[PDB]
């Protein structure tokens, strides 16, 4: 019953209604977060998770997108880190500048992810 | 990529010294096991401990390769490997420029040859390796604590080392010397965990 | 403040109690106690009543302040609070 | 006549050219000993080749120094003589033989 | 087996009574990121950490307090343990589950998985 | 690009050997030196009269660690503890609890200067320029605990020094 | 595995009776040189409780670099390299002796 | 330096050079302390388009080595690189 899908060109079987973002922790890659969690109904609001998939024009939300046999989820395209990029941009636009006194600081999901991508 | 941002990278060195590995490997395949050559134009050759002697020796005495400069030679100690440590051969070459690292690997027992022969220099250096390290050089002139104290116990620079050591020192009245006490720190070193929890470069991905 | 014992309190709220042996090290020595409390100095600031619902405050100087920050007072009974400096700010009623 | 060679230790030889010849003839007898297949014999032999042809050619010692691009021909000459050494070492250690053994399991893995 | 205890320099104190724990570090439920779940660890036994009266700084007297190796196999920090001699206790890396997610099921006809509120 | 040091033949012309003899007979060049060192006696003397007279500093120059305050009097430390970080020798040591009034006070800013190299990077890490080592090189100490330095202490500097603090952080925050 | 020294542990235990034979001889020049207040007894004890403290090993390579680095130690105490403390060192004497009892850990400390 | 013109020739014959020209110690051709403000510029980076981190980002753009050659699964003879040029002899002083 696995459909064969693919992330960055490396072929991985999963299972059907699998979604993108866990086909691509199942090659090891960990697409970047905020409102996607695995004990959690998906969301899909906070747009951070998008990624480009092969022939695709749109990029989609690999947290709630499942996946369909042949797609190739290109994760470090540059499709994929612009969106990274513009999506964090708009998510400290308004974001106070707390971090010395923010107790969440050098814990912050916000914080890593921005230094990362 | 360019701007003054991304650091400029020179193809032309990296494909002398490809090239260069490659004749190295043809030129010497019993000791030989891998060569790479890293992006910022760094040419490695990976042996087998048994060719520390004969790989040098041609990396010195080669007319196409005269390598007749120990630069710098160490040893690092990977606790997960079942040869943790490696010693690394740091060679300079005058007469073309260049330089190469040669990288051995050996265990807490297996010895290694003394390259003493092919570099007067490996002297000192080995003597620091087998003192911080404990990585025996068979045939060495002279193989002995050079950096630790006289009476000093364990390789300072393993991994499994602590870092503020094992024993201290003190001047005590009774005994009218310096004596050796068990380690006891007023502040204890604070050990920060600092690794981010989110991958920080896709290209280095070890794949599960 | 001072403590029974004699021992100037400080800011920090600590005070070598009477049991405590660690009281000998100023037996000849004065206890280095600094004779401005900061969450005194504060109270005494007055609080700016500005219009406008959002207000963002740097501490003064520009770089030689604060990370700029945006207090809401939107709350009436409470005043808005820098986060770093501490002055407090209210929306006129 | 070169009054001296710059670097300490090394000496102006009187006859280049011949010496030069007479330690090509040594490195490439001692080639000869050293199988076919081996890569050194092959590119050593080559690179003695062209030098000793260039030697041959060329009876000025500077416009032969300078053809050979190995630095002043005294340095050319010790060149010589580290390469049949080191021929001679090769003949030892046999270096031409396959992989003594490969490196055990990821021996050579960064990062851990 | 290899004995490199006598080799090692290590106290017999520090060699015995220690209690190496070989483990995949946990995941910090703050943060989401999983990079530092992924290679074992190697830690030693806390023990007593008393207060320095003259600043009230915490002071120790383990000298292998501080000591944390990491490992690509579980295998390796047994290996490394035997070679030292401390007993070791390893604990089997922890993998979450796969979890079937759906979005449709959010809004679901006749489940009780529809969501209240988005 | 190279330029050869010594490599001078001497000349053997027999003016250039008398000569050489002379220098060797006469001492000439001793005689040479000696009026130099006689020159360097008659010049001015380059020493400082301390302390009456202070050696040349810059405003960017690093002492002795103060915690400064906001013009308000309110401690600018919020306890965000990367100067702690940062710190290369361990040395800041801060413990911070909520204030009465529920600010990020510390309770505890111990420094050890004894084991601080006076490096700078937690003037550098400071976001609300908190700490900033001071003008003050002249504070050595007779006792190795007065080195030590509380939080008291350090807000008693801070409050010594604030002034020139104030003043060269004016001077050099353009720089940064 | 190539052997450091020896290939058996007979020949190891015939490196460690060369170097027992060496320290027992040392100890009473040993007290001469550094002016030790140990009496030779003492520091002949001394040497075979060091001996037999390594008297588990059953691995001749481990055998022979004890051997080795116990040659260094007599080598650095017979030329003097090492000082009156550096001696006395492995006469552990202003430590505190811990005791074994159980009772007695128990009311030492949390000591495990 | 405040010394009699008489120290001076003095000092300058003994020395054999006109020491007065250059003396070492700093009297005024020293920088005022005191300054005026300064404007730092900004990097090639400070701009509000065309600026994605993704074109600037060369920490990421780093590659592991590549391998050359590994054991596990007529050519000329190749120097590791072309063999230095001999240096030339200065011009301004070839011989010190
Ligand atoms: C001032 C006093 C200084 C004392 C210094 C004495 C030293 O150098 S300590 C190093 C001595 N270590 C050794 O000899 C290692 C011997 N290793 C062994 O395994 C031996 O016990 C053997 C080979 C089993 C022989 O055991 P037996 O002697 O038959 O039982
Ligand atoms: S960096 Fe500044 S604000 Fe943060 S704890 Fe240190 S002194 Fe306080
Ligand atoms: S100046 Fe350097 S040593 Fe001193 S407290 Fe700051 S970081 Fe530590
Ligand atoms: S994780 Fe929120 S949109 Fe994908």
């Amino acid at each position: 019953n696995l459909i064969e899908v693919f992330v960055d060109g490396q072929s991985v079987m999963v299972e059907p209604g699998t979604t993108v973002l866990q086909a691509c922790e199942k090659v090891g890659m960990q697409i970047p977060r905020f409102c996607y969690h695995e004990r959690l109904s998906v969301a899909g609001n906070c747009r951070m998770c998008l990624v480009e998939i092969e022939k695709a024009p749109k990029v989609v939300a690999a947290c709630a997108m499942p996946v369909m046999k042949g797609w190739n989820i290109l994760t470090n395209s540059e499709k994929s880190k612009k969106a990274r990029e513009g999506v964090m941009e708009f998510l400290l636009a308004n974001h106070p500048l707390d971090c010395p006194i923010c107790d969440q600081g050098g814990e912050c999901d916000l914080q890593d992810q921005s230094m990362m991508f | 990529d360019t701007r003054p941002t991304i650091r400029p990278r020179n193809d032309v060195v990296h494909k002398q010294l490809s090239a260069f590995g490659q004749y190295v490997a043809e030129i010497l395949p019993k000791y030989v096991q891998q060569v790479q050559v890293s992006c910022f134009n760094e040419l490695e050759i990976f042996i087998h401990p048994d060719g520390v002697i004969p790989v040098l020796t041609f990396l010195r005495d080669h007319t196409n390769a005269q390598f007749k400069s120990l630069a710098d030679l160490t040893a690092v100690d990977v606790p997960t490997r079942q040869n943790r440590f490696e010693i690394v051969y740091n060679l300079l070459s005058l007469r073309f420029n260049s330089r190469i690292r040669v990288k051995t690997y050996t265990d807490e027992l297996t010895p290694i040859e003394s390259s003493v022969t092919v570099y007067k220099a490996a002297n000192w250096y080995e003597r620091e390796i087998w003192d911080m390290f404990g990585v025996f050089f068979a045939n060495h002139p002279d193989l002995r604590r050079i950096l630790t104290d006289y009476g000093f116990e364990g390789h300072p620079f393993r991994k499994d080392f602590p870092l503020s050591g094992y024993v201290e020192l003190r001047y005590d009245d009774e005994v009218k010397r310096v004596v050796a006490e068990p380690v006891e720190l007023a502040q204890e070193f604070r050990k920060f965990d600092l690794n981010s929890p989110w991958e920080a470069f896709p290209a280095y991905r070890q794949p599960p | 403040r001072t403590s029974p014992t004699g021992e100037k309190v400080t800011h920090t709220g600590q005070a070598y109690d009477d049991g405590d042996y660690r009281r000998v090290r100023f037996s000849d020595r004065q206890k280095e106690v600094n004779e401005n409390f900061a969450i005194d100095l504060i109270a005494e600031q007055p609080v700016s009543e500005v219009g406008s619902r959002v207000i963002s405050c740097d501490g003064g100087g520009g770089a030689l302040g604060h990370p700029r920050v945006y207090i809401n007072l939107d709350k009436e009974t409470k005043t808005g609070t820098c986060g770093y400096c501490g002055l407090q700010f209210r929306q006129p009623h | 006549l070169k009054k001296t060679t710059g670097l300490v230790g090394l000496a102006v030889c009187e006859t280049p050219h011949e010496r030069l010849k007479i330690l090509y003839t040594k490195i490439l007898d001692v080639l000869g000993q050293i199988p076919k297949n081996a890569a050194y014999r092959k590119y050593t032999e080559q690179i003695t080749n062209e030098k000793l042809g260039m030697v041959k050619a060329e009876p000025d010692v500077k416009k032969l120094e300078e053809q050979l691009q190995g630095g002043q021909i005294e340095e050319v000459i010790l060149q010589a003589e580290n390469e049949l050494s080191l021929a001679r070492k090769m003949l030892r250690w046999k270096p031409w033989e396959p992989l003594v053994e490969e490196p055990p399991a990821n021996q050579w893995k960064w990062p851990i | 087996k290899l004995d490199i205890t006598t080799l090692t320099g290590v106290p017999e104190e520090h060699i015995k009574t220690r209690k190496v724990r070989i483990f995949v570090p946990a995941r910090n439920n703050m943060q989401s990121g999983v990079n530092n779940t992924k290679k074992w660890k190697m830690e030693f036994d806390t023990r007593e950490r008393w207060e320095n009266p003259l600043m009230g700084w915490s002071s120790t007297a383990d000298p292998l307090s501080n000591l944390v190796l990491t490992f690509s196999t579980k295998e390796d920090a047994v290996a490394f343990a035997e070679k030292n001699g401390w007993s070791f206790d390893v604990e089997e890396r922890k993998v979450p589950k796969p979890k079937s997610k759906s979005y449709g099921a959010n809004f679901s006809w006749n489940k009780r998985t529809r969501v209240s509120t988005k | 690009t190279y330029k050869f040091v010594n490599m001078r033949e001497p000349s053997m012309d027999m003016k250039s050997v008398t000569d050489r003899a002379a220098q060797t007979l006469l001492w000439t060049e001793l005689v040479r030196g000696l009026g130099m060192t006689l020159s360097y006696l008659f010049r001015e003397p380059a020493t400082i009269n301390y302390p009456f007279e202070k050696g040349p500093l810059s405003p960017r120059f690093r002492g002795e660690h103060a915690l400064r305050r906001y013009p308000s009097g309110e401690e600018r430390c919020i306890a965000c503890k990367l100067c702690e970080a940062v710190c290369p020798a361990q040395a800041i040591t801060i413990e911070a609890e909520p204030r009465a009034d529920g600010s990020r006070r510390t309770t505890r800013y111990d420094i050890d200067m004894t084991k601080c190299i006076y490096c700078g990077f937690c003037q550098e890490a400071c976001p609300v320029d908190a700490i900033v080592e001071g003008p003050n090189f002249e504070f050595s100490t007779e006792t190795h605990e007065e080195l030590l330095y509380n939080k008291e202490k350090l807000l008693n500097n801070g409050d010594k020094w604030e002034a020139e603090i104030a003043a060269n952080i004016q001077a050099d925050y353009l720089y940064r | 595995v190539k052997p450091i020294f020896s290939r058996d542990m007979n020949e190891a235990k015939r490196r460690v009776r060369e170097l027992y034979r060496a320290w027992y001889r040392e100890v009473p020049n040993t007290v001469h040189l550094f002016q030790l207040d140990i009496s030779v007894k003492q520091g002949r004890d001394k040497v075979r409780e060091m001996f037999m403290k390594n008297a588990h090993v059953t691995d001749p390579r481990v055998v022979d670099l004890l051997v080795i680095k116990g040659k260094m130690e007599l080598e650095e105490t017979i030329n003097v390299w090492k000082q009156r403390t550096h001696i006395m060192r492995f006469f552990h004497e202003t430590e505190a002796p811990r005791p074994t009892d159980f009772l007695s850990k128990f009311y030492v400390g949390h000591d495990p | 330096a405040s010394a009699t013109r008489v120290i001076q020739l003095l000092r300058n014959w003994a020395s054999g050079r006109d020491l007065q020209a250059k003396l070492q110690l700093r009297y005024q051709e020293i920088s005022k302390r005191t300054q005026p403000p300064p404007k730092l510029p900004v990097g090639p980076s400070h701009k509000l388009s065309n600026n994605y981190y993704c074109t600037r980002d060369g920490r990421r753009e780093a590659m592991p080595p590549s391998i050359v050659m590994s054991s596990q699964k007529e050519k000329k003879a190749v120097t590791p690189a072309p063999p230095i040029k001999r240096w030339e002899l200065s011009k301004d002083q070839p011989y010190l």
